[PDB]
């Protein structure tokens, strides 16, 4: 279920204000609401939330309190606003999941049938989405982990409104494709050398690291076999993908030099044209 | 279905009255006797 | 009308299942708290009584609410089996009682204890004297069963209620079947 | 006891849910309360806005649910800090932003009730960030026709004020009432956020994976050209016309910079081949 979860924009700046509604204490540290979306196909849309209150404890993790009254009386109130309307999951800020999530969780999947959490962060960072998706289910793993109770990641996405960033995106704004290949190659290269690099430096010091803190270097089957579907290509030494040779280098020639051979001719068009624009139209003494 | 405001297709229904499409659709009845005024003689046999 | 607000704990365990306290031990639990919400209903109509249970799983069975029909609704189908976990449900009610948006209310904590708790005495003691600085009264009725003596809770309820403290009453399970109405007679009596 | 080019800041969410609860009830008309500040005279910022559930009457008084209006302050209260309503906020799609006789009768009661009564009016025309379509009035006393109903000890908001101006149809019902400015109310993180969630997310960022590209590539260059060696014959022309009388020739055919910007970014797709893999 949840196969994926649009979050619409407007729920994702609600989180925001509540953070602020309750920066006057930063003792709580996260920021927890009830989420409100519309399960109209295997997507979930995130609409109009409200926010319960809740304090999280230090303290074993076990001092969680949820008010019945104000998720019962918002949610029907919200609900009388819109039919479509309906609770699916819960909202929370602290972007390391606290122990306690789980036990919330619990109250969560007894208020809606599949729930989902989603941990929207107030302050952003870079790459990537703000929300994080994670579904708990309790079932038991095939290699045989104890309980194998665990939240799971799912598919996360951005909702589509109208007339909402003129109050935000009128001051700056880039949207042309003059841009493109200026900028747009220098920032996958910022994140996919960096960012792709820090998840799998995460494992390679897993293999010491997890051994020391890490559920295990050899578990969660798909700590090898998803590393080993990105090891589609070999990773090293003989390779045969840009050493084919006969194979792709040939390919790579021709389209480069078709894509080329029209820069010359671009050369010709261009350059006639200033000579006109500026040996003519400039040179009108008169 | 045209969206009130939207102005979009929201749905594909088909649901027409067509009361003289339907005198020239199946309106026309089928008499089950073989033989309500007999004078089958070529009727069952060369017309058939 | 003295306005006050109880965050009592129930408790559901297989010790609630063994009846000797009248026919069922959870039965003669409800008929307790059912005695407790009228007091308070008597005393004030806004006077607001929640419950949850205080073994294994300790979150909020009932928001406080001045209408008692909540409150029965929640004690119906209160299902037992889960483990005792005083601890954990006592910090839960302290904080409960904050957590209202009318702490005008005095603050009140009855709790019913169907089983030995496995804590550190020195653990629960430390909890106590965290509720003195809190200043909520709390009272303990002990049901069918409990650790012999409660003496962990005899301690607790000392470190609660110290230096000529309320010195809420706390009920030790009287030996064997008890009639609601004695368990009932002794908070009527003094907290 | 005079009236000035006050200005009203509108929160992102504050607007985001006007118009969100304005669309699903653009047919019907739907109202809201407007859980405004008012800070002091000059400045007023509507930090919330909460939707009314829909109601029959319509966007009048009668509608607006007391019972409602109360439990909703008292969630505000226990979550968040609550603030007193400024006025009433309500859509009408006929008319863009207007005034109707029906609206000062609400408008005076929440006058009544408060001091400013800011009354907003968003509506269904609108773009995809630059409409702004919403509008804000208030009344101005026939007591009050007498004084000069704004004086101002600030030329420049004025002249803020003043490019707005008035509506023709607004113009029509404008008497009894004035145009109070609207801006919005100052954005930081949560502008960051948004922007952060734009480039990123509203428009295509994956980033790990931003960067068709081969396959219809060789299609795209060959048809463009060929519509510059089309194209190209009318600057021909141009250089062979003597035009001693200026005429238009259909130069600025250009396309140069979309065969460059597409040749180039394709053939940047060399950093994917030997450098971002192996
Ligand atoms: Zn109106």
């Amino acid at each position: 279920a949840v196969q994926k979860v649009v979050v619409h924009p407007l729920v994702l700046l609600s989180v925001v204000d509540h953070f602020n509604r309750i920066g006057k204490v930063g003792n709580q540290k996260r920021v927890v609401g009830v989420l409100l979306g519309s399960w109209q196909k295997k997507v979930l849309d995130v609409s109009n939330s409200f926010a319960v209150p809740f304090d999280e404890d230090d303290k074993d993790d076990s001092v969680w309190f949820l008010d019945h009254d104000y998720l019962e009386n918002m949610y029907g109130m919200f609900k009388k606003v819109n039919a479509r309307e309906r609770i699916v999951g819960w909202y929370h800020t602290g972007p390391k999941l606290h122990k306690n999530d789980i036990a919330i969780n619990e109250l969560m999947k007894r208020y809606c049938p599949n729930s989902v959490l989603v941990i929207i962060d107030v302050k952003p960072k870079d790459l990537g989405l703000p929300t994080e998706a994670y579904i708990s289910v309790e079932e038991v793993h095939d290699d045989g982990t104890p309980t194998s109770k665990t939240f799971e990641h799912v598919t996360s996405e951005i909702g589509a409104e109208e007339a909402e960033e003129v109050g935000v995106e009128h001051l700056l704004r880039d949207i042309k494709d003059t841009t493109v290949g200026t900028l747009s190659q220098r920032i996958t290269n910022q994140v996919h050398g960096l960012k792709g690099l820090n998840s799998k430096l995460l494992d390679i010091r897993s293999y010491l690291e997890k051994v020391a803190t890490g559920k295990l270097p050899i578990n969660h089957q798909i700590i090898y076999q998803l590393q080993d579907v990105f090891n589609l290509l070999p990773d090293v030494s003989l390779q045969e993908f840009v050493k084919a040779f006969y194979l792709k280098t040939n390919d790579q020639m021709v389209v480069v030099y078709l894509a080329s051979l029209i820069r010359s001719v671009v050369a010709l068009h261009n350059l006639i044209n200033n000579k006109i624009a500026n040996r003519d139209a400039e040179k009108k003494e008169g | 279905a045209l969206d009130m405001t939207t102005l979009t297709i929201m749905r594909y229904l088909p649901r027409e009255v067509d009361p003289l499409v339907y005198n020239m659709s199946h309106e026309d009845p089928g008499n089950v006797s073989y033989s309500e005024i007999g004078g089958l003689s070529e009727q069952i046999r060369e017309l058939r | 009308m003295v306005l006050e607000s109880t965050m009592v704990c129930v408790d559901n365990s297989e010790y609630m299942r063994n009846g000797d306290f009248l026919p069922t031990r959870l039965q003669a639990q409800q008929d307790a708290v059912n005695i407790v919400c009228h007091s308070k209903t008597r005393s004030n109509p806004e006077n607001n009584v929640g419950l949850i249970t205080l073994a294994n799983d300790c979150e909020v069975l009932t928001t406080l609410t001045p209408d008692t029909g909540r409150i029965l609704s929640k004690l119906h189908t209160v299902q037992p089996k889960g483990k005792i976990t005083f601890c954990t449900g006592i910090r839960v009610a302290h904080l409960a009682l904050k957590h209202r948006q009318g702490k005008n209310h005095k603050m009140r904590i009855i709790a019913f204890v169907g089983s030995p708790v496995e804590d550190n005495e020195k653990d629960l003691v430390k909890l106590a004297k965290r509720l003195k600085k809190e200043k909520v009264n709390v009272d303990i009725i002990n049901f069918g069963e409990e650790e012999v003596n409660t003496e962990k809770l005899t301690a607790f309820v000392n470190t609660l209620n110290g230096k000529d403290g309320t010195g809420s009453h706390l009920v030790t399970v009287p030996p064997g079947p008890s009639l609601a109405d004695a368990l009932i007679s002794s908070p009527i009596l003094a907290g | 006891a005079v009236d000035t080019a006050e200005q009203v800041y509108i929160s992102s969410l504050a607007l985001l849910k006007m118009l969100k609860h304005g669309r699903a009830g653009v047919p019907m008309e739907v109202m809201g309360l407007m859980l405004g500040e008012f800070v002091d005279d000059y400045t007023v910022r509507v930090i919330d806005v909460f939707a009314m559930p829909q109601s029959g009457t319509g966007v009048s008084v009668e509608a607006v649910d007391p019972v409602f209006q109360a439990k909703m302050l008292d969630m505000l209260k226990q979550t968040g800090r609550p603030e007193m309503v400024v006025g009433w906020y309500h859509s009408h799609p006929g008319f863009g932003c207007w005034l109707s006789g029906v609206d000062i009768n609400t408008q005076q009661s929440f006058e009544a009730l408060s001091e400013r009564a800011v009354a907003v009016v968003v509506d269904p025309i609108q773009s995809v960030k630059g409409k702004v379509v919403i509008d804000a009035f208030r009344l101005i006393n026939a007591n009050m026709m007498v004084l000069g109903h704004e004086p101002r000890q600030t030329t420049s908001n004025l002249g803020h004020l003043n490019k707005p101006s008035i509506q023709a149809l607004i113009h029509g019902l404008n008497r009894h009432y004035y145009s109070i400015t609207i801006n919005y109310r100052k954005n930081e993180l949560e502008q960051k956020m948004l922007l952060n969630l734009h480039k990123k997310s509203w428009m295509e960022g994956l980033t790990l994976q931003d960067y068709v590209v081969k396959e219809m590539l060789e299609l795209a260059k060959n048809y463009n050209k060929a519509v510059e060696e089309e194209d190209k014959m009318t600057p021909e022309q141009l250089a062979i016309k003597n035009v001693g009388k200026q005429d238009p020739k259909r130069h600025l055919e250009e396309h140069v910079d979309v065969l460059m910007t597409s040749n180039i970014v394709q053939c940047l797709a060399a950093m994917l081949d030997t450098v971002v893999f192996k």
